[PDB]
């Protein structure tokens, strides 16, 4: 979505898409790792059930 | 009744049960009403003091 | 334990207690709202609905994570005050948050209507996750802007993390730029 | 817009307070179990014929 907005602003597809990917690295990694670490206790369960 | 022999219980029925229930919830209802009024006023007047 | 781990990771990335508490408090409120909706609908506490909350822990914060990320970035780069930075961040991120919320809520809807006991199992997760996500979206559009504008103030392992993240971000830029040229080899690998 | 609540923190705080206090009130009144009614209901007709 951010790449679409940037390209519509006037930047070329390569520049717009690469800028959108660069700027949104931290949100994506942060919100993926939050979920990944949240489910670790499920994976490493070692007792009943 | 508390002085009666052990193993004997008592129950309130009819009007008595309703009267007991009515006085059981008085404090909670009063507090909830006050809290709702406080929250409404805080929402309206943008402040935690008024 | 999932809540604790999510808080730990948010701390290890944001580096500040405030920045982590702004999104962290959202999850308990969303879960309380889901409990209210469960009472209204007629659901109950059980292993399935609680595994639903465990899975939701991670996703019901993402909107607050994004809003705090953007406000932090604006404050760091443009040097704006918390209020102006928050306003600009919201202006930028409003649409993405609505899109993510609606998509993530809609993905779970089909499972609920499945027939059989499998459908019964699916309904618990669907209700829990969808209600939690919808409540989190409201709490991120409503409360988080105000908290960021108000509580936040103008402004070891953390410095190393920042430097390494900048380096890997530049490396990602370079790698992605290299990859763009080789589009057809990329598509064949995807296939 | 979302700009409404940036300048009105009290109104978002009271909304959050309402949600928290309704959820806390609701939790005690919810049943607790292991699994839901996730099995086909069964009804038995028993007939004794000498
Ligand atoms: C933020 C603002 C606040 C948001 C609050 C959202 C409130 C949504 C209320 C939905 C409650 C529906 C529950 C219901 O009565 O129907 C169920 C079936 O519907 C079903 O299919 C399963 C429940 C569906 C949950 C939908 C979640 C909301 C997302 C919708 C927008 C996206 C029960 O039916 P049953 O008798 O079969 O009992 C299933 C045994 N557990
Ligand atoms: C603007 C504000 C509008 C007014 C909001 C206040 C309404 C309060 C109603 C809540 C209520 O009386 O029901 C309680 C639970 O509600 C619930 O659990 C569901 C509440 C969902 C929102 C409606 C049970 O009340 P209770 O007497 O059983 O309290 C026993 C505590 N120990």
């Amino acid at each position: 979505e951010f790449a679409k907005m940037l390209k519509e602003e006037g930047m070329s597809l390569i520049e717009a898409t690469v800028a959108a990917a660069k700027l949104r690295l931290r949100p994506i990694l942060m919100t993926s790792l939050a979920f990944t670490c949240g489910v670790i206790p499920l994976v490493i369960a070692t007792g009943a059930s | 009744i508390a002085k009666l022999p052990k193993g004997i219980g008592y129950e309130w029925t009819g009007i008595s049960l309703q009267e007991k229930q009515s006085e059981s919830q008085m404090a909670f209802l009063l507090g909830l009403s006050m809290l709702v009024v406080f929250l409404v006023l805080a929402a309206l007047y943008e402040s935690w003091a008024i | 334990e999932a809540m604790v781990l999510v808080f730990i990771v948010m701390y290890l990335f944001l580096h500040n207690v405030r920045y982590t508490l702004i999104p962290a408090i959202v999850a308990p409120i969303a879960l309380l709202g889901t409990f209210t909706v469960m009472l209204l609908a007629g659901f109950s506490i059980n292993v399935l609905t609680m595994f639903g909350m465990v899975l939701a822990i991670g996703i019901i914060v993402d909107d607050a994570i994004v809003v705090v990320e953007n406000v932090e970035r604006i404050m760091a780069t443009e040097g704006l005050s918390p209020k102006d930075a928050t306003s600009k961040a919201m202006k930028e991120i409003t649409s993405p948050i609505i899109g993510i919320t609606l998509v993530l809520a809609a993905v779970f809807l089909p499972m609920a209507f499945a027939s059989g006991s499998v459908g019964v199992i699916y309904k618990q997760f669907t209700l829990t996750m969808s209600v939690s996500i919808l409540f989190s979206a409201l709490l991120a559009l409503i409360l988080t802007p105000a908290l960021c504008a108000t509580i936040l103030k103008p402004i070891g392992f953390f410095a190393w993390f920042d430097r390494s993240f900048d380096k890997v971000t530049k490396k990602y830029e370079l790698m992605l730029l290299k990859i763009i040229k080789h589009t057809v080899p990329m598509m064949v690998i995807f296939l | 817009m979302s700009q409404f609540f940036i300048r009105r923190p009290v109104f978002a705080w009271v909304i959050a307070i309402f949600i928290i206090i309704f959820g806390l009130l609701s939790i005690p009144k919810l049943p607790i179990a292991r699994f839901p009614s996730v099995a086909p209901p069964q009804v038995n007709i028993s007939a004794t014929y000498p």
